[PDB]
């Protein structure tokens, strides 16, 4: 069971502002690191895989930086419709785990 | 597009049999890794388990080997049974098909709705 | 096989020298004979070239449980080529059964052409 | 090109059947250039012909988890062979990343021969 | 030839860590798949598990996920942990390494001298 | 769970007979079936793989037949060193079981 660690559990961000979440392996994952987004109500969206590479319909806003074993989600712009919850999994090791989840606010 | 849809109870009794199952339209079950994920509400997403039509199946082995998962080709079914539930597994479940970048991923590009199991 | 083609090629166009052209002609009909015992051996299925990844989810790709072998079976010969990313599970395709190298080739110039 | 070697020929013996004559001198240059095209993308390892699967356990063996792969990596090429017993488990060998084809072939002549 | 041997205690205490070790001599406990197999005194063998050095390891489900094994490749061992042992996991185990036949056979064909280990 | 079932559970023979021990497999296993010899006090000797497939070293007097799921050990000649208990192990599928042993007798 690989800890993944996120930070911080809130976010109080407006619109455009650069809007950033830490997440942090309990061991390294080989970048094997992924983003969802999850809406009240609604199934998570695959945001980022490989913690770098932004999957294809989700806009170029969302950013991924994988510096050591912290891995980092980054947006550029907060829109309207970003204000979310944002997990990060691991992919590396099995049980696949989450993050707690990082709730961007307004 | 494909489109997963979760179906089964909400009101699993306690010490019974949790059933779900997730039906695949717009794409063949097959060929494809699917996951179970479970999250109790206002908590975090925990992953239950994957499998392949042509392969095995994994655990988390948090559930204690309790849960087991299948694939109906023939209905492009994914169905889930986590055996003996306590008021822990009160959560959203979804259905949720593997990214294919070159090879099987463990992440989960298409999700299912989510369908919330109420034990009580 | 060199006379004929020697006089084969004198046909056409109309002592050390013809030794050599003799030996030329019989070192270039035994790499013609080695083109074809490899495109043979490529039409039996005796060259496992593998075939590439698929970009997207297709009916070859699957677990190695896919690549099943009988118990009886003693084939020295791989089923599948796998790939195990540290991203995700094992993905195995199974190789050709005939023209493996040739199909592996047309893959590859479509891929990068 | 073929003009070259047909005076090269006409040195060593020493109208539509000269051109006949270079257009075979053509036919061959371009087989060969397609050998040596097949050589080079062999030594670079750009063809994954599958290694034969050992008959005792090696190193080189392993199960599929063996065929590690960066998560960034996007290569189309398999990184193993495998095979799966109806009887056991999965197991892979890596395809060489030089020579591959020869590297078979000469498993290939000493298993048979 | 390669030689197993098993070592550990035989007085392993009810609700303790059962703990053992199998030394591979004469060979790599790498390359090649491992597994326990445990035998209760005037009873059938009972499969507990396989590993490989390079690999994942599998688990007989009988055991309800309370068995852990791993691979010691600098000391050329095999650990077994089993725990929260009841008086049924009295029993005679041995480390056994996997046929191989052009492929990994789920056979034994080198055995250990097994080690009885006592729960009471 | 693959049910691997025995017969007889005891079979009492004499130097120099045909004996026969029969297992059988709840759901087919493709012939990968094994057969083990078990003397008192000793670890499990590998006789047959793949139901059919003589060990090294084993002497050519077994004989292994995969008649549908049943499948059948056979010795020909029962040498005093051929006393001990037989297991069949099905290997197509795990986890791998035995059988409950076939304890030839005098």
């Amino acid at each position: 069971d690989i800890q993944m660690t996120q930070s911080p559990s809130s976010v109080s961000a407006s619109v455009g502002d650069r809007v950033t979440i830490a997440c942090r392996a309990s061991q390294g994952i080989s970048s094997g690191l992924a983003w969802y987004q999850q809406k009240p109500g609604k199934a998570p969206k695959l945001l980022i895989h490989a913690a770098s590479s932004l999957q294809s319909g989700v806009p170029s806003r969302f950013s991924g930086s994988e510096s050591g074993t912290e891995f980092t989600l980054t947006i550029s712009s907060l829109q309207p419709e970003d204000f979310a919850t944002y997990y990060c999994q691991q992919a590396n090791s099995f049980p696949l785990t989450f993050g707690g989840g990082t709730k961007v606010e307004f | 597009q494909v489109q997963l849809q979760e179906s089964g109870p909400g009101l699993v009794r306690p010490s019974e049999t949790l059933s779900l199952t997730c039906t695949v339209s717009g794409g063949s079950i097959s060929n494809d890794y699917w996951s179970w994920i479970r999250q109790p509400p206002g908590k975090g997403l925990e992953w239950i388990g994957q499998i392949h039509s042509k392969g095995d199946t994994n655990y988390n082995p948090s559930l204690k080997s309790r849960v087991t998962i299948s694939v109906d080709t023939s209905k492009n079914q994914l169905s889930l049974k986590v055996r003996s539930v306590t008021a822990a597994d009160t959560a959203v479940y979804y259905c949720a098909r593997h990214l294919y970048r070159y090879g099987y991923r463990n992440y989960f590009d298409y999700w299912g709705q989510g369908n919330l199991v109420t034990v009580s | 096989i060199p006379q004929s083609l020697d006089s084969w090629w004198t046909s056409l166009n109309f002592y050390r020298w013809m030794a050599l052209r003799r030996f030329i002609i019989f070192l270039f009909i035994l790499l013609l004979a080695l083109i074809f015992l490899l495109v043979l051996l490529d039409y039996q299925g005796m060259l496992p070239v593998c075939p590439l990844i698929p970009g997207s989810s297709t009916t070859s790709t699957g677990p190695c449980r896919t690549c099943m072998t009988t118990a009886q079976g003693t084939s020295m010969y791989p089923s599948c080529c796998c790939t195990k990313p540290s991203d995700g599970n094992c993905t195995c395709i199974p190789i050709p059964s005939s023209w493996a190298f040739g199909k592996f080739l047309w893959e590859w110039a479509s891929a990068r052409f």
